[PDB]
């Protein structure tokens, strides 16, 4: 495949404008909000574009440290906030294959720093059936737009 | 403060503390993904 998935990278230029996932909350987010969030430390951001120097981006996933607490002990953690995929991929498995590059980077900090799970962010019903049908534990009343998997399954993954 | 403070709710609690005790296995979906990352 033409296709790469890489962390941004702070000194290049990307084409975006084109893009379109079918959701103007997410091209917005990408096209005006992504490069100066990334630069500025507030996320990490993740392309999935066309390696060519052109560098055409048609998708995209965001990840963030975070930890979850109870009401009335802490589980340090990250966050997928965002996950887009061009209308052109659309049908092609490329979207489950950013969750499992998101994984393996979760992974990875697991094995240096010590991070237990990875929570996902699903704001609408057909986003919400996709992390589930990834196996991710839905989570209940405050906390219905998010989703859970422990590192422990991220390691069967690639290990099993 | 976007996703990075997970307040979890009594029930919502639970079903991660049960997730880290039983861990979910990765299901035929999940696993053709992680075949398709091998290949990049
Ligand atoms: C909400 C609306 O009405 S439109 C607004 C769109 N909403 C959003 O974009 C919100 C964020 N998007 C998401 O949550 C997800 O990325 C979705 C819902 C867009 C799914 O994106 P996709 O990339 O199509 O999913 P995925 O990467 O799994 O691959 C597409 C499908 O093809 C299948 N597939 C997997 N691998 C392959 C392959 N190699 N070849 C062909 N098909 C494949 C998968 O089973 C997958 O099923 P799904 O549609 O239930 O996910
Ligand atoms: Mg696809």
């Amino acid at each position: 495949d033409d296709l790469t998935i890489e962390i941004l990278t702070d000194d290049a230029d990307y084409d975006l404008q084109r893009f379109d996932c079918g959701e103007e909350a997410l091209n917005l987010f990408l096209t005006t909000h992504l490069v100066r969030q990334h630069r500025n430390k507030i996320l990490r951001a993740y392309i999935l574009c066309r390696n060519t120097p052109e560098r055409q981006v048609l998708g995209y996933y965001t990840l963030c440290g975070s930890c979850f607490e109870r009401a009335a002990k802490n589980i340090p953690s990250v966050t997928l906030g965002r996950l887009a995929i061009d209308r052109s991929l659309q049908g092609q498995g490329w979207g489950a294959t950013l969750v499992a590059h998101a994984m393996n980077v979760v992974w990875s900090a697991s094995l240096a720093v010590g991070i237990h799970g990875l929570f996902v962010e699903a704001l609408n019903e057909k986003a919400h059936t996709f992390f589930k049908s990834l196996g991710f534990i839905p989570l209940v009343g405050e906390n219905e737009n998010a989703l859970f998997f422990p590192t422990k399954s991220i390691e069967l993954l690639f290990t099993q | 403060e976007q996703h990075r403070r997970v307040i979890l709710n009594e029930e919502s609690w639970t079903r991660v503390m049960d997730a880290l005790s039983n861990p979910p296995s990765p299901g035929e979906k999940l696993k053709r993904a992680a075949k398709r990352l091998q290949g990049m």
